[PDB]
């Protein structure tokens, strides 16, 4: 059984909903309503099989090769996503207990600072934040998800997932969209991950990679829609981007010591 | 029952017998129909009911049309024990005769 | 919103059983405007012309690829919407929503039937389905079945295959033109267009350019072609073409006749998550097959009725 | 600095490579130069006490080094060995794998909780207490199947609720109820301080025996049954060594007689996992009068043993849940022990 | 073809192929497409490539 | 199948070449 | 090339329409059903 795991203040997030970001009702949508959906619906999928042994990130690892198994593997995939969302906007990541938390109010540390510095040409935080938000409209057409991660090279970049993608596993990061016109050199990108495909050296037919999320935002409209509506997902972007936990953040950031 | 010995390094098999005089497991360490029919999944051709119509995995209320011949079908039915002429199907037709 | 508005919808006013006034309003009209907004913020001067023809006309460009996702988003949801008219259902306003036991609850497609275009006596509609997919419990299923799949924004279309005769491209021939062959159902994701004929070998082609570019890149730095550059580049030509080789002429065309919406803007404000079984249901019980028999399009007369 | 831990890691290497160069060239060519200009050298310069203080370098570096000395803390900081990458160069595959650890115990969790499954490992870390076995969890662990009809061994018919799919099938509320009295038996020799051997050669069952072996503080065997073993203590284990403990069974660290290590050690409860391949054990159990425990299937002899556990032995996880309570007894009969002396 | 065996025809004319590698031509993979699949009484699939 | 088949021609040509000695006898 | 033609000692043939795995070509399949 793959049951929803308990948010810490969740009497707080059930009766008013996470602040400045969504409602009481658009946070129940999107987390007590969707995660329960989507839970059950992997329980149901993966029941009486390996895969019900195993959490659902190893689940979509696993999967990932298979090309039948999409089922469970978007379920797991959109499982991991939406709770690390969920989990990157928590308020309080922690139980206030008997401790003034709430006091101080989370920042981005230096070490992140200074990885977006050499990752994007020395660039403001915040010209990071509008470039993002301009390719998560631009990009996703419709449902999605939007990542901010790290690879094997030290230096973050952006990457924008077509309904359910993962970051972790390139080939199935579900960046592009070919329903619509496709370009050149999008296809010679394509081509190039089939190359590399080729050369596995295993009947799998996996392929090494290492790119972790550091920020993760959902851009499906079972987050959005209630509150901010239609055509405004890209207000609600803002809103997500601009409030955070960066406590989460900057321990998803790896130190080295 | 028991505990399949150790170089058995696939996770699938097939089996009978849970335990035999011979205190062993008939077993197999076998299993790819299942790779089979995922195989034909992948071809993805659906089969057509040729000749047959009314697909059985859908109830209909075309059996009221019921006329063909059931006097050959009941014949069928009451020789139900094919094996043995005089014998099988000899008690299976005095049971129906009585 | 006026070049895209339809009778039997209206602003402020909920739908028989389907749509409440604020879902209706969420879901037809924030759309509309929205789209209509941003295709003329984009380079649409000639907004005079049809959206299908623009569709047509432009197309297989990069550059020019916002243009065609928001006219096909608007076309999609316009087809998608007009078959509706209404059902008996209660409202959802009145309606309790649903809860997790959605899931566990079994569907009767196996078993009961509904809304069938001989009561309202389409007997030609009837017998093209009855031919096509064998029974109208087989449809319902296989449309259902495939609308609650399709999990991102898309749409599920009743296609009719119009088997283009050898020509060439000589337009003007009435009584002839709408032929079709055989009824299928397909998937369309964002911004897919069902009708294949001006989408049929776009990666084909990529690869023709990219393999000669290549070609170009090997002989102005000396190099030699190999086995694999000679051979599966081959292969993946030959499986292109043969699985888009539909006929000789011009391969085959669709021609729409029905479109149901999957995107969660359209079914989440009034059904929840868990409601989309019931959402789809009740839009079942809500097409006028009116709309549909008048788009279906005339038989393969030719060598089929002629039977000789 | 950081500069100099991150010069290259191997630099320098030129005066190396000199020191290496000039001895190749014979001596002759060179060494005559160079002693041919200590006249001119010597100018007039008072030197004596740089001389002098030189010379005591020499004595103190070169000729008093010493090679071998002598007559004859908290590991805080993890992976000391290993070493950072530079900055704008990828990350190393040890980093990869420290970055792996670290997604893993904070990130790789996220999703969903798991619930209603089953963990082998679980079986031998966290036993149930005897009092809350179910004939469910029995039953789901296999200890009702049995060997089959043709094996089947008479004096067992009052084990059997019946016989299905050509296999007989224990009562799961007589195993229960001697699996209980069983714990009972095992936990009170726990508090007396005795001496409990779990015995079990089968493949795959030295896991279970050490882990029960370890958390009652008894002993194992898991390779075989040296016949003997109780029966001639004195040949087959005398050379080995014991040792003296305190009611807290704690090493006191003292010197032993060569006749009291010598004389023999019995078990004083004696748990077989596999009965039927043990009869030699079983023998001298009760021919030296040790009370034993085992798990009796449909084709061994209940009368062998004092305190028979109806159940299978063929399946690893009916015999680790079988042993595992009756460990968990043991722990607990350990730990009332424990507490009693160490709090009056 | 995946695990079941079908009934190929040939577009007009046996590639050269099979003459030039006799009874091992097992041994090459070729492409087909399945025309059709249907049952059999027995449970057989009969298929068409 | 190929994992399969190369051997499978090993041993054929080997028990070919072994069958037409004793043929040959 | 080389030898062109062989018996039907060692050379399995399958009929129409029945699953096979890939085992069947085997040289061991020859010897089970012999
Ligand atoms: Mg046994």
């Amino acid at each position: 059984i793959h049951v929803v795991p308990k948010l810490p203040n969740s009497k707080a997030l059930l009766q008013n909903g996470v602040p400045n970001i969504l409602s009481s009702s658009g946070f129940k949508t999107v987390w007590f309503d969707y995660q329960r959906y989507l839970c059950d619906k992997l329980t149901l999928a993966t029941a009486g099989q390996s895969l019900e042994s195993y959490y659902p990130f190893h689940i979509l690892l696993k999967t990932a090769g298979n090309p039948l198994q999409s089922n469970i593997f978007n379920l797991a995939s959109s499982i991991h996503n939406n709770h690390l969302f969920v989990e990157n906007i928590l308020p309080s990541a922690v139980e206030h207990g008997t401790n003034s938390n709430a006091v101080v109010k989370t920042e981005p540390s230096r070490l992140f600072l200074s990885k977006i510095k050499d990752s994007f040409n020395g660039s403001d935080w915040e010209v990071v934040k509008e470039e993002m938000i301009y390719r998560a409209e631009n990009e996703v057409l419709g449902q999605g998800w939007l990542f901010l991660v790290e690879n094997n090279e030290k230096k973050l970049f952006i990457l924008t997932s077509n309904n359910n993608g993962t970051p972790y596993y390139f080939p199935r990061n579900q960046s592009f969209d070919l329903n619509s016109a496709i370009s050149i050199d999008e296809f010679a990108t394509l081509k190039q991950m089939k190359e590399l495909i080729g050369k596995s050296t295993k009947l799998n037919g996996k392929v090494q990679d290492w790119t972790m999320p550091i920020i993760c935002v959902n851009l499906w409209d079972h987050a959005y829609l209630h509150d901010y509506g239609v055509g405004n997902r890209s207000k609600y972007v803002k809103n997500v981007l601009d409030n955070l936990n960066w406590s989460v953040v900057n321990n998803r950031i790896f130190s080295g010591i | 029952k028991s505990a399949i010995p150790s170089k058995i390094k696939s996770r699938y098999l097939v089996y009978n017998d849970l335990d035999t005089l011979e205190r062993i497991t008939t077993f197999e360490p076998r299993g790819g129909t299942q790779w089979n029919r995922l195989r034909f999944q992948e071809m993805g051709v659906p089969i057509v009911s040729n000749i047959g119509r009314q697909n059985p995995f859908f109830k209909y209320i075309s059996r009221p049309e019921d006329e063909s011949h059931a006097k050959l079908s009941l014949f069928k039915e009451m020789k139900g024990d094919t094996d043995i002429s005089p014998a099988a199907m000899k008690k299976r037709l005095k049971k129906i005769t009585a | 919103s006026t070049r895209y508005a339809l009778e039997h919808l209206k602003e402020g006013a909920p739908l028989k059983g389907l749509f409440s006034i604020e879902g209706l309003q969420k879901a037809w009209f924030d759309r509309v405007k929205y789209l209509d907004a941003k295709l003329n913020d984009c380079t649409n001067e000639a907004q005079q012309k049809p959206l299908e023809t623009l569709i047509h006309e432009n197309s297989k460009s990069a550059s020019k690829k916002h243009i065609v996702n928001y006219a096909s988003s608007l076309y999609n949801l316009k087809f998608s919407m007009s078959s509706l008219q209404g059902c008996i259902r209660t409202p959802p306003e009145e309606c309790p929503r649903l809860g997790p036991e959605a899931l566990l609850q079994t569907p009767d497609f196996n078993r009961t039937i509904s809304n069938e275009p001989l009561t309202t006596g389409n007997e030609r509609l009837q017998a093209a389905l009855i031919s096509s997919f064998g029974s109208l419990m087989e449809f319902r299923t296989l449309l259902i079945n495939s609308n609650l799949a399709i999990s991102g924004d898309g749409f599920t279309w009743l296609v009719a295959r119009r088997q283009l005769d050898k020509r060439a491209m000589r337009n003007d021939m009435p009584n002839r033109d709408i032929e079709y062959d055989k009824l299928f159902i397909l998937n369309t994701y964002n911004a897919g267009t069902p009708f294949n004929f001006s989408t049929s070998g776009v990666m084909n082609e990529l690869n023709n350019q990219y393999t000669n570019m290549e070609k170009q890149r090997a002989k102005e730095a000396g190099n030699l072609e190999d086995s694999e550059m000679t051979a599966k580049q081959a292969k993946t030509k030959f499986i292109y073409e043969t699985q888009q080789k539909g006929f000789s002429g011009k391969e085959v065309s669709y021609i729409p006749l029905l479109a149901i919406d999957a995107s969660p803007k359209t079914w989440l404000t009034d059904y929840g998550v868990f409601g989309k079984r019931e959402y789809l249901e009740r839009v079942w019980d809500s097409i006028e097959w009116k709309i549909v028999e008048s788009r279906l399009p005339q038989r393969t007369k030719i060598q089929a009725f002629n039977t000789l | 600095d950081e500069v100099m831990l991150l010069q290259q890691k191997l630099l320098y290497d030129e005066i190396r490579s000199e020191l290496k160069s000039l001895s190749q060239v014979p001596e002759d060519e060179i060494l005559p130069e160079l002693k041919k200009s200590l006249e001119q050298d010597k100018l007039s310069d008072k030197e004596q006490q740089l001389e002098a203080e030189l010379s005591d370098f020499f004595r103190n570096y070169a000729l008093l080094n010493k090679l071998f000395d002598s007559k004859t803390a908290t590991p805080t900081k993890p992976y000391p060995n290993l070493i950072p990458s530079a900055n704008d160069k990828p990350y190393s595959s040890q980093e990869l794998f420290l970055r792996q650890l670290n997604h893993s115990m904070r990130t790789a969790k996220l999703g969903a909780t798991i619930s209603k499954v089953y963990y082998p490992h679980k079986d031998i870390f966290y036993p149930p207490l005897p009092e809350n076995i179910t004939v469910e969890s029995l039953m789901s662990a296999g200890v009702h199947l049995g060997q089959s009809t043709s094996l089947w061994r008479s004096s067992t018919q009052s084990y059997i609720y019946g016989e299905y799919k050509g296999i007989h099938i224990i009562d799961l509320n007589q195993t229960l109820s001697y699996l209980k009295r069983a714990a009972k038996v095992v936990e009170g020799v726990s508090e007396s301080g005795g001496i409990i051997l779990f015995l079990g050669t089968r493949q795959g069952q030295k896991r279970g025996l050490e882990e029960a072996a370890k958390k009652t503080h008894g002993y194992y065997v898991s390779t075989r049954w040296i016949p003997g073993t109780l029966t001639n203590s004195t040949e087959i284990s005398g050379i080995w060594e014991k040792q003296e403990i305190d009611s807290n069974d704690n090493p006191t660290e003292r010197a032993l007689s060569p006749n009291e290590t010598s004389k023999q050690v019995k078990p004083d409860l004696l748990v077989v996992l596999n009965p039927t391949e043990n009869r030699n054990a079983l023998l001298e159990a009760i021919k030296s009068r040790v009370p034993t425990i085992a798990i009796i299937d449909t084709d061994s002899e209940p009368s062998l043993v004092t305190y028979p556990i109806p159940g299978n032995d063929d399946s690893l996880r009916s015999v680790n849940f079988l042993l595992g309570v009756l460990a968990r007894a043991g722990q607990r009969g350990l730990q009332n022990r424990l507490a009693r002396n160490n709090e009056k | 073809i995946g695990g079941f065996v079908a009934d190929v025809v040939f577009f007009q004319s046996p590639p050269s192929s099979f003459n030039s590698m006799g009874d091992f031509i097992r041994m090459k993979t070729f492409l087909f497409e399945i025309l059709e699949a249907s049952m059999e009484k027995n449970g057989s699939v009969s298929m068409h490539a | 199948e190929q994992e399969v088949l190369d051997v499978w021609e090993k041993k054929v040509v080997e028990e070919t070449e072994l069958m037409a000695a004793r043929t040959s006898n | 090339q080389q030898t062109k033609k062989i018996d039907q000692s060692l050379s399995k043939k399958l009929p129409k329409g029945t699953i096979y795995d890939p085992f069947d070509f085997s040289m061991g399949r020859i010897h089970l059903d012999r």
